[PDB]
């Protein structure tokens, strides 16, 4: 009995696998990108990518392959997963719609197999003729393609050669040929095999089996004209063919190891080359004509081109265009020249995509001293990393501050007849109309000419031939910037109220009721035209000039009042066309049009809060999609703003949202704001790119942050990031981070780049005497982070091969200072493990760090917790308790020995604690007895963990080595000694992910309980939480049905995805929910929703609504 | 060390 339920809050954004070619149409460049889970589908243009089609799979792509057998029209995709779901993937756009079909599929999984050295190969044959396979050592699967084998029938072959390197089919080849580097004792060799399938064997190979390099790792086979292999080394890269053998040794390469590679020119004169480092090569290969003749070769070179994000994937793409996949570092887009600039580098940066990266530490600290948490994390690693600030939520920044009670609206206003400047504020009022004059930036209101000041103002736009408008309850009234007086003044021929206005800068329309009129105001005169009255009362209307009429404008939608509807209509005419009838009994408060690059759009508010969205027709006039959102609980006042190239839409609730836009579709985020009641765009002298806002009582004005549903901020180290701590009473964090330097011909160590510990503002070395008795080694700091600039303040270095390893920022005993602990150790190649480190004990000052107390230790702090005043560390196998003297040291009270290597701690309010490498699980107390542990229980199962933590009392959570999540809690049983002295493992699940760090904490607000956040190797976040029995089964029914409901991909069971699984068990997930496939539900047809209940009681709707209460849980 | 070790399967393969 647990239950938990888990979702994503930031998608993976690694680049693990990207692949380009003609997948969409057969003229058309694609570039795929695969993240882990997560499929990107691109089309390649001038400005670089467009963005077609992003998809999820039931599984962790591993293979990644575009191809084309015969008579097939485009390419087809092939993918095969981690837990060995294979399948075949086919673009299909039924003329607006988009969906990639499975033309096939199987799970190509053994029951024998050691999976292999070097994970998955899966590689194609040019001809088509199969897919060649390296799940296990010993064997090589091998799946034919055919029109049939619609389920993947494969058969497997035996190898000889129990570890394999790299493998690729060769082209130019009568029969089907892999070739491939194995190891063996004497050093790694290179070998062929045909595959004759018609039996199933391998037969033999057209060349000989030739000696490659003890670094051998990549195969890469040369196109058609060309023919054969390239193998690459450390130092060194070499070529194969029949006799043929071509060889080079450039220092250059030597530095660091080629990694990744890609094919530049079809015939392959030019090759890519990624470094660990994050340089880029280009591999040249010297063609060679002889006259009735197929092309040679006579030699090959290697060219440094440059310097990118490190590679793990590289695709060339159109002219001299690069996509750099990255997962140390942000992906980016990259420009290839004929001509270096200064420095010297033939590569410029062209386009860059955020990573976050291997996030390896993290925490939560409502900078701003909000309510809100903001997510600071470590990410990257050498000169990719960086800490990243990641703040849910479009946030605004205040400039004045006018307690107004009541403000009913609010217009521009430029008091001059060419400036773009509005130096007035003419806002609706409780009943009235005030002015606002400005002085520039200063707030003073007065009086104006033809504008009432004891009538409610309705309206304000901002009419051209030099006038001013403003549409009261009785008279749509004119004034003039000549005259600037009582220009003209319409009138509702029996003295009627005006009920509803609307207009741009030409064109005007009002409403009495159901009554429709429609004025101009031409030159300095209101000229009135044509009329029509309505079913029953008009809520509300839109006009605005599109993109083929300016000023005049073309068809028009309307609010009614009591069979709650919205409709379409003409100008002059008023011909009612397509519509929809809305529910309920609440109407619509707003309803306008607008568009952005291509389509445009009609919404309609209502006054429950919700909102009903549909794209429209300029020519036409026609529905579109019906859904039902909700926003706020109020009315909601849509509007528009000047942003950048596409100005968009605004919604004034209880809570403040915008609307943006997606692939070529429209963003719903949150607006960081207390609340808006109504809001526009704005221009003074004293106020620029403003944006007018008002609430409940008060003014305000201010510009924009970008959109995403997340701002992540950023910060540069240049180094690798380690761990992370808060310290607020210093208003700072401390970083442990880390450098690698190289050898000398001092012998001593330099430096590769400026880092951060370097150019730190200020700094330390460590003095301390405790120890005594080209090439990389590691040099570590401690930064102190300005939490407001983000300037490293001060920067310690440790000793030479110190490694700091755990940090805290605590007070300890009775000492009211609070300190930044570092937990170190001592650490060489030779060793095993290490066995000598310390805790150092330090201070940050007014701009000083001072060393206030060191302690040997006799092995590795792998972490610390602080505990209750005292200090709880782990180091290497053996707990313990230290404590702060008076005299200020740290001293022993207790050890627990009872551990393999305890490599994680947390601690539960009171006395108990938890951790391990590989085991599982333990929990502790701490006995005020004898000051001393004792062991409480543990978890007897095998799992190689990788990050801990305490949901409560009872339920601890941890993730592990196979990327799964578990959930443990102790039993309550009789015989309480054997029974005791176990914990249960009460809930089990497959993440897909690598978890580093789990914590305590949210990134929304000022059902569910409690919030662990989690980062990963991926970028993903995670959030976990934990339900009431009833909600869980509910959803977890939910989550049974929606599954018949949605097509996956590969055809992929969910709950196969789902399953606990390593290398040695598989069980199916319990007491785990995703809130990922739970809030599917919403992007799902309202027929395939209704489906999902069948069947306290039964709905339809509730479900919608509950959802909903749950994606705002992140 | 498996500390070269942790550091490594953390930052992935």
């Amino acid at each position: 009995m647990s239950y938990n339920y888990v979702v994503t809050a930031q998608k993976p954004t690694a680049v693990n696998g990207c692949v380009t070619g003609h997948f969409t149409s057969a003229e058309d460049l694609n570039l795929l990108i695969a993240k882990n889970t997560r499929l990107e589908i691109y089309v390649v243009t001038a400005e670089g990518l467009r963005p077609v089609k992003e998809v999820g799979m039931y599984g962790k792509i591993a293979v990644m392959e575009l191809f084309r057998p015969k008579g097939e029209s485009k390419d087809l995709l092939f993918i095969l997963t981690a837990k060995y779901n294979a399948c075949i993937l086919e673009y299909k756009q039924s003329g607006e719609s988009i969906d990639i079909i499975t033309r096939a599929h199987g799970n190509v999984q053994d029951r024998i197999g050691r999976p292999s050295e070097t994970g998955i190969i899966g590689i194609i044959d040019p001809e088509c003729r199969m897919i060649g396979l390296r799940l296990y050592d010993g064997l090589f699967k091998v799946i034919p393609l055919d029109r049939d084998n619609k389920e993947l029938k494969a058969f497997n072959i035996r190898l000889e050669e129990l570890h394999v390197i790299d493998v690729k089919f060769l082209y130019g080849c009568q029969a089907p040929t892999i070739c491939f580097v194995y190891q063996d004792p004497q050093g790694r060799h290179v070998k062929t095999y045909e595959v004759s399938l018609r039996e199933k064997e391998f037969n033999k190979g057209p060349w000989k089996q030739e000696n490659v390099e003890a670094e051998a790792s990549m195969v890469i086979a040369v196109p058609e004209p060309f023919g054969g292999a390239i193998i690459i080394g450390q130092e060194s890269i070499t070529y194969h063919n029949g006799d043929k053998y071509l060889a080079i040794a450039p220092p250059i390469i030597k530095q660091s190891t080629i990694v990744c590679h890609n094919r530049v020119d079809p015939n392959g004169s030019r090759y890519l080359l990624g470094d660990m480092e994050g340089r880029l090569f280009m591999l040249l290969l010297e063609k060679e004509e002889q006259m009735d003749g197929t092309v040679t070769l006579k030699d090959l070179r290697v060219e440094l081109l440059g310097e990118t994000s490190i590679a793990e994937c590289l695709t060339y793409l159109d002219n001299g265009v690069v996509f750099v996949g990255s997962r140390l570092g942000d992906s980016q887009l990259v420009k290839l020249n004929v001509d270096s600039n200064e420095q010297g580098s033939y590569v410029v940066a062209m386009e860059t995509f955020t990573n976050l990266g291997p996030i390896v530490d993290m925490c939560v600290v409502d900078l701003e001293r909000q309510g809100q948490g903001q997510l600071v994390t470590c990410s990257g690693a050498f000169k990719e990393g960086s800490l990243r600030i990641i703040r849910n939520g479009i946030g605004i920044h205040e400039h004045a501050s006018i307690d107004l009670p009541g403000i009913k609206g609010l217009w521009p206003l430029r008091s001059d007849p060419n400036r773009e400047t509005y130096d007035t504020l003419v806002l609706s009022f409780v009943g009235q109309t005030r002015v606002l004059m400005l002085n520039g930036e200063e707030v003073e209101e007065t009086e104006l000419m033809g504008f009432v000041d004891d009538q409610q103002t309705f309206f304000c736009g901002n009419v051209a031939h030099q006038q001013l408008i403003q549409i009261t309850s009785a008279s749509v009234r004119l004034v003039s910037q000549e005259p600037k007086a009582l220009v003209s003044e319409w009138k509702e021929p029996q003295a009627k109220n005006i009920s509803v206005a609307s207009c741009n800068s030409s064109q005007v329309v009002v409403a009495v009721g159901r009554a429709l009129y429609y004025l101009q105001i031409h030159p300095q005169e209101l000229r009135q035209i044509s009329h029509t009255e309505m079913e029953h009362e008009v809520a509300c209307l839109d006009i605005t000039p599109l993109g083929d009429s300016n000023g005049l404008s073309p068809l028009c939608a309307i609010g009614l009042w009591t069979d709650i509807s919205a409709r379409i209509l003409k100008l002059p005419s008023f011909e009612l066309l397509h519509k929809e009838m809305l529910g309920g009994e609440i109407i619509p408060r707003s309803i306008l049009m607008t568009t952005f690059e291509s389509s445009h759009y009609l919404l309609c508010a209502l006054g429950d809060g919700a909102l009903f969205y549909f794209g429209l027709n300029i020519e036409t006039g026609l529905l579109s999609d019906r859904k039902k959102v909700t926003l706020g609980t109020q009315p909601t006042v849509l509007r528009t703003f000047r942003s950048l190239s596409t100005t968009n839409v605004f919604a004034c609730s209880d809570r403040p949202t915008v609307i943006y836009s997606s692939n070529h579709k429209l963003v719903f985020s949150n607006v960081n704001l207390k609340e808006v009641n109504y809001m526009c765009p704005l221009n003074s002298d004293g106020y620029p790119d403003s944006l007018a806002l008002a609430n409940n009582s008060t003014l305000t004005i201010g510009t924009i942050d970008e959109i995403q549903k997340l701002h992540i901020r950023t910060v540069p180290l240049y180094e690798s990031p380690r761990k992370i701590c808060y310290q607020e009473v210093s208003q700072c964090f401390g970083v442990l981070s880390s450098r690698i330097e190289v050898q000398d011909t001092s012998g001593g160590t330099t430096a590769l780049r400026p880092s951060a510990s370097t150019q730190a503002l200020s700094s330390s070395v460590s003095s301390s005497k405790l120890f005594s008795s080209g090439e990389e080694v590691e040099v570590h700091n401690l930064l102190i982070i300005d939490q407001h600039t983000f300037e490293v303040l001060h920067a310690h270095q440790f000793l030479q091969n110190e490694y700091a390893l755990s940090l805290v920022s605590c007070k300890l005993g009775k000492d009211p200072n609070t300190y930044f602990i570092v937990g170190t150790a001592m650490v060489y190649p030779e060793e095993a493990e290490p066995k000598q480190g310390r805790i150092v004990v330090f201070q940050y000052s007014d701009g000083k760090l001072q060393t206030v107390a060191e302690k040997e230790v006799k092995g590795a702090v792998y972490s610390m917790v602080e505990f209750n005043g005292k200090l709880l560390a782990s180091i290497n196998s053996t707990v313990r308790l230290y404590e702060w003297t008076t005299e200020k040291d740290v001293r022993t009270e207790c050890n627990h020995y009872n551990n393999i290597m305890a490599l994680y701690l947390k601690t539960k309010g009171d006395f108990i604690l938890v951790g391990d490498l590989m085991r599982s699980v333990l929990l502790l107390a701490y006995k005020p007895m004898e000051g001393n542990f004792e062991e409480i229980a543990r978890d007897f199962n095998p799992n190689w963990m990788s990050a801990v933590e305490i949901l409560d009392d009872d339920n601890f959570l941890g993730a592990e080595n196979a990327f799964n999540l578990f959930v443990c809690q102790k039993d309550s049983a009789a015989t309480t000694d054997e029974e005791r002295q176990h914990l249960q493992e009460v809930g089990l699940f497959h993440l897909g992910e690598f978890v580093n760090v789990f914590c305590h904490g949210s990134l929304v607000m000022q059902p569910t309980q409690g919030s662990v956040l989690f980062g990963t190797v991926n970028g993903m976040i995670g959030l976990v939480t934990s339900l009431s029995e009833s909600w869980y089964n509910l959803l977890l029914d939910m989550q049974n049905r929606l599954n018949k409901v949605i097509k996956s991909v590969g055809k992929i069971e969910h709950s196969f995805w789902r399953s606990f699984h390593t290398e040695r068990k598989t069980e199916p997930a319990t007491g785990f929910i995703d809130g990922d496939l739970i809030e599917s539900f919403l992007d799902i047809s309202r027929p395939k929703m209704q489906e999902v209940v069948a069947n306290r009681e039964a709905t339809a709707d509730d479900l919608i609504k509950v959802v909903e209460e749950l994606t705002r849980i992140h | 060390n498996a500390s070269s070790m942790l550091r490594k399967s953390q930052l992935g393969f």
